[PDB]
RNA sequence: AAACUGCGAAUGGCUCAUUAAAUCAGUUAUGGUUCCUUUGGUCGCUCGACUUGGAUAACUGUGGUAAUUCU
RNA sequence: GGCGGCGACGACCCAUUCGAACGUCUGCCCUAUCAACUUUCGAUGGUAGUCGCCGUGCCUACCAUGGUGACCACGGGUGACGGGGAAUCAGGGUUCGAUUCCGGAGAGGGAGCCUGAGAAACGGCUACCACAUCCAAGGAAGGCAGCAGGCGCGCAAAUU
RNA sequence: UAAAGUUGCUGCAGUUAAAAAGCUCGUAGUUGGAUCUUGGGAGCGGCCGUCCCCUGCUCGGCGCCGGCCCGAAGCGUUUACUUUGAAAAAAUUAGAGUGUUCAAAGCAGGCCGCCUGGAUACCGCAGCUAGGAAUAAUGGAAUAGGACCGCGGUUCUAUUUUGUUG
């Protein structure tokens, strides 16, 4: 059908080519997934060698991977912010490899507050009202304490962090092929990256 | 040759390939103009409809009239002159007979007292000109 | 000064968002006894098709050439001349095969005449399957 | 083709089969297995060509399918068995075990072995690999995963495994004064000493081998399997030696056999 | 893709000049001498020489 | 016997229309891939019923179309 | 009641085999009454994707203005499938190679796809174009460049 | 196809037979002057002919009282050329063997169970490999960012070293 051939287009030196044989199988193409951002569904396909491959359509969680202390979740994707390869795969929320999502922080926030055991996120004034993770912030042994003090001297989060922290949605970087594996999975954009990446959304913006 | 170069191998070739075409042998056979223009369009022999009988005049300094028929080809429908060859072959061949010709000898090319007659005549009607002449054979009737 | 495209420019292999309290730098040797320059490891510059520091391994043909063209960008001509046997007129004519070849920005100072190494590897674009390995400047040019 | 090929011409069948040009239009397609195409000799072609037990293709299936044929250690029912270098054939009920080693020209040739050396077999490891939880594995020239190997064995190195477990006993480890069968290219059946060996990286390493005639020659590192240290082999070796006397010297000897036999 | 051979080769050689007096003479002597049947069987003869006589010329191009 | 299931039907055979750096040949690469089969590995490595479910074909029996390897 | 020998079949994955695919270097006939060609319906690159079994303008989006050429590009012709080979031949060469081995391509013309490890399969399917077959006129069925064989074409080629 | 030295590389012609541009310049193309290792040390055969020699810097073995003699991996201008080696399907061709009754063929066969064969060569170019260094290209030090020397300094840094842990 639709073909992946290297002989229906010109030479180095511009000569076309005559086609000495018809379209073989294996020059293959299938059309784009182009997988959204709703209730997972996954098509999956024969591939070469009565092998299996996962066309996610719509996609909506992800094992999405935070590099600096090395903790990943699976969170959901709210968002398609930014895609360097094409502008109008923004409108139409299409999740490609190295698109620029915000997704939930809640899985993140949620193992902070209770590795770290410090109020993270949480807008200056409010309160926790269930008084649940009110009393995994407390209430510790002798040694164990010690344990989380020697944790808490060099715990530290960046202010970039802290303010998408606040407003309950991180970027993340999509590193999975959800056309192919079926799989929205990535990392969360931190440092120079999330600096250059806030900036392309920014120039974008206005 | 006249560059006797170490490196002169595309020199000599292609100089050699281009004074080829002076060769008149080479560009007959090399070139569409002389097969298109073949009666016979590159065969040894082709048959033909016998649709007049003629009488050509010897060049010259030997003067006979050499008994030859027009013939219509089946292949391209081409009109030709072709000798009959053996002495009182003419009573032989009636119209509308179908005659295998062959070439004269010369490869395309007019052959002694005969001018501008290419062609002799093989075989009238499915049946060879020398049974006939010879008289192994009889004309089927 | 780097990072001019839409994407993201950096190492897949080097992790630069360690949490803290100068970026390390992916390099290999290319084997075939050809030295990895000082301005691939020193450098700043991401190149995924740099032998040096790039997603691309040198196998097969390693051959050479004189660099006729660099107006592309990341990538150059080169032209290999040879002499071709004719075997009927017992002589060589001159034949030349000019291929576009990669040029790692690690080779900072390559001007054209300079008599390049290549190595043979996967396809990197349409036209192109060698990497630069070595550059030898032209014959004197030492000004 | 638009899937494999299933049938092997008579005339595009390799040369050291030695198959004739005029009794059929298609040779013995060798079966998938331990062997190459051209580096094997398929079980028929041994069977009713080398030893002539058979007559046609017809016969090698009425014996094979009697289970009487043992092929390194287990009964094979495939005609078109790629029977290789190494291999060892032990038809039972004649009392008989047969190992293919190469003739001093390309051909396997007739070579019984007593019972007592029918039991192992030397096999040229092809690469290491580390396994599934740090377990290392050898690949020999016949296909044998073999787990938990000895760890100085490298490639290039031959081991002695016992048929009837698939075990190693011993092994010949790839170094200069041992006896080197080359199993390809011009000098294929040529038995003699390593003497050099010329690295070459990204090309193909070339190892030069001196011969029990000092007759020295070259070779491609792929072709070479080492059959015992030093001077003293692990097998036992068909007439010739793979010493490789010259047509002139050839000549010489069947010339003197033939005038002094009568 | 038949079973069959197709090798096969002549054994004797035309001459180029077809009716030389001295050859037609002397040919004719070896056919009566020899008592020969047709000129195929001297040309045949004299093609095994031809052909041990430019194997044997060949070698002479080599070095002892 | 039939029918289901599995496998084969991508080999073989035929032809030379297309095809001029294409095909093909020698030469390398696959560290850039897929691979039924064969051969040898793996097949209580996971910490959580002494054999389960209900269709369908041959079969039996009513048929339709002028007609099919139709159903 | 527990426990066991010798197999057949099936199976994730690895290796092996049979391959297949896409790439490397080098090599092809005539033609200049074909000298400039290729390029915002990709031309040569770069970045990031999509697709693909994978590598890659294979295909998008955005940049860059490249790429090839008198060392003959580009266009045209071929009574051009390529090679091993064949005929002639002192030494050179010239000509041929549809043809049994290897590789390629096609099944009346293009096109699309099902199943499968492997097909863009045609002794598989779906259309269109061409030609053509049964018909109760509503429909159904087709693919001999397989072996025979028939017609046609022819100078030219065998047994249902 | 040879004959055709009537396509001419081998190898043709061009005053008058067909043929040198009207003349000169000129970029590719093609071809390019001379010049840079020679005299010896040693032995055999009967003054002559073949033979052995005219680069250095980690680990070992003919060993010796850190060095020397020797081997191994690596470093050591670029090619072209030539020589060798590796490798390259068979069939075909050349060609070995062998009384298909001869031969074309075939790959078989031969001995009163045994003994054998199913060789070998060639395979243009291009790619791989190791000798040789004449011939032909090519390179250097000339505002000296020239060597080979040991020295003074600087920046980064394997870590050998302070009973073990800063």
């Amino acid at each position: 059908g639709i073909s992946r051939d290297n002989w229906h287009k010109r030479r180095k030196t511009g000569g076309k080519r005559k086609p000495y044989h018809k379209k073989r199988k294996y020059e293959l193409g299938r059309p784009a997934a182009n997988t959204k951002i709703g209730p997972r569904r996954i098509h999956t396909v024969r591939v070469r060698g009565g092998n299996k491959k996962y066309r996610a359509l719509r996609l909506d969680v992800g094992n999405f991977s935070w590099g600096s202390e090395c903790c990943t979740r699976k969170t959901r994707i709210i968002d398609v912010v930014y895609n360097a390869s094409n502008n109008e795969l923004v409108r139409t929320k299409t999740l490609v490899k190295n698109c620029i999502v915000l997704i939930d922080s809640t899985p993140y926030r949620q193992w902070y507050e209770s590795h770290y055991a410090l109020p993270l996120g949480r807008k200056k004034g409010a309160k926790l009202t269930p008084e649940e993770e009110e009393i995994l912030n407390k209430k510790r042994s002798k040694k164990i304490q010690k344990k989380y003090d020697e944790r808490k001297k060099n715990a530290k989060i960046s202010s970039l962090l802290e303010e998408q922290f606040q407003q309950g949605k991180l970027l993340a970087c999509i590193a999975s092929r959800p056309g192919q594996c079926g799989r929205a999975d990535g990392y969360v954009l931190e440092g120079k990256e999330l600096e250059f990446y806030l900036r392309k959304i920014k120039a974008r913006k206005g | 040759g006249k560059c006797r170069g170490l490196r002169t191998a595309r020199k000599l070739r292609s100089h050699r390939r281009d004074q080829k075409w002076h060769d008149k042998q080479y560009k007959k056979a090399h070139l569409g103009t002389a097969l298109k223009a073949n009666p016979f369009g590159g065969a040894s022999h082709a048959k033909g409809i016998v649709l007049e009988k003629v009488g050509v005049e010897a060049k010259q300094p030997n003067s006979a009239i050499r008994k030859c028929v027009r013939v219509q080809l089946i292949k391209n429908g081409k009109k030709i002159t072709a000798f009959v060859p053996n002495d009182g072959c003419l009573n032989f061949i009636e119209e509308n007979d179908e005659v295998l010709v062959a070439g004269f000898g010369r490869k395309g090319h007019a052959v002694g007292d005969i001018p501008g007659v290419r062609f002799k005549v093989v075989k009238v009607a499915n049946v060879s000109l020398l049974a006939l002449y010879k008289g192994k054979k009889e004309r089927p009737r | 000064d780097i990072q001019t495209e839409r994407a993201y420019q950096k190492q897949p292999t080097i992790f630069q968002n360690k949490k803290r309290v100068k970026l390390p730098r992916y390099y290999k040797n290319i084997g075939l006894g050809f030295k990895t320059p000082k301005e691939a490891i020193e450098g700043t510059y991401i190149d995924k098709k740099c032998p040096f520091t790039g997603n691309v391994s040198i196998r097969g043909r390693i051959l050479s050439g004189v660099v006729t063209k660099m107006k592309m960008q990341r990538t150059i001509v080169i032209r290999r001349d040879y002499l071709h046997y004719i075997r009927k007129y017992n002589r060589f004519e001159k034949r030349h095969k000019n291929m576009s070849v990669h040029l790692s920005p690690c080779f900072r100072d390559v001007q054209i005449g300079d008599i390049v190494t290549v190595g043979e590897c996967r396809p990197l674009s349409k036209t192109v399957r060698f990497n630069v390995l070595k550059v030898t400047k032209a014959a004197g040019t030492k000004k | 083709a638009r899937g494999p090929k299933k049938h092997l011409k008579r005339v595009a069948a390799p040369k050291h089969w030695m198959l004739d040009k005029l009794t059929s239009v298609f040779a013995p397609r060798p079966s998938t297995g331990p062997h190459k195409l051209r580096e094997c000799l398929p079980l028929i072609i041994f069977l009713r060509n080398k030893l002539k037990y058979a007559l046609t293709g017809d016969e090698v299936k009425k014996i094979c399918m009697q289970r009487f044929i043992k092929i390194d250690g287990k009964v094979r029912a495939d005609i078109t068995y790629p029977a290789g270098f190494m291999d060892v054939i032990s038809i039972d009920k004649t009392g008989e075990n047969f190992r293919l080693i190469y003739d001093t020209k390309g051909r396997f040739a007739v070579h019984r072995i007593t019972p007592e050396e029918a039991k192992y077999k030397l096999c040229k490891v092809r690469k290491i690999f580390v396994g599934t939880k740090g377990i290392p594995h050898l690949v020999t020239h016949d296909a044998r995963t073999i787990r938990y190997p000895d760890p100085l064995i490298k490639m290039n190195d031959t081991i002695q495994i016992d048929l009837e477990t698939g075990k190693i006993t011993d092994f010949i480890k790839f170094d200069t004064g041992n006896l080197c069968m080359v199993t390809g290219g011009a000098n294929l059946g040529r038995i003699g000493v390593i003497t050099n060996r010329e690295r070459h990286p990204g090309s193909f390493d070339v190892v030069h081998v001196k011969d029990a005639n000092g007759n020295s020659f070259a070779t491609r590192l792929s072709n070479i399997f080492v059959i015992g240290k030093g001077n003293k082999p692990w097998i036992s070796l068909p007439r010739g030696k793979g010493i490789r006397l010259t047509i002139a010297e050839e000549r010489d000897k069947r010339l003197a056999a033939k005038q002094s036999s009568g | 893709p038949v079973a069959r051979s197709w090798v096969c080769r002549k054994t004797y050689v035309t001459p180029r000049r077809p009716f030389e007096k001295s050859r037609l003479d002397q040919e004719l002597k070896l056919i009566g001498e020899y008592g020969l049947r047709n000129k195929r069987e001297v040309w045949r003869v004299k093609f095994t020489l031809a052909k041990i006589r430019k194997a044997a010329r060949e070698l002479l191009t080599l070095d002892e």
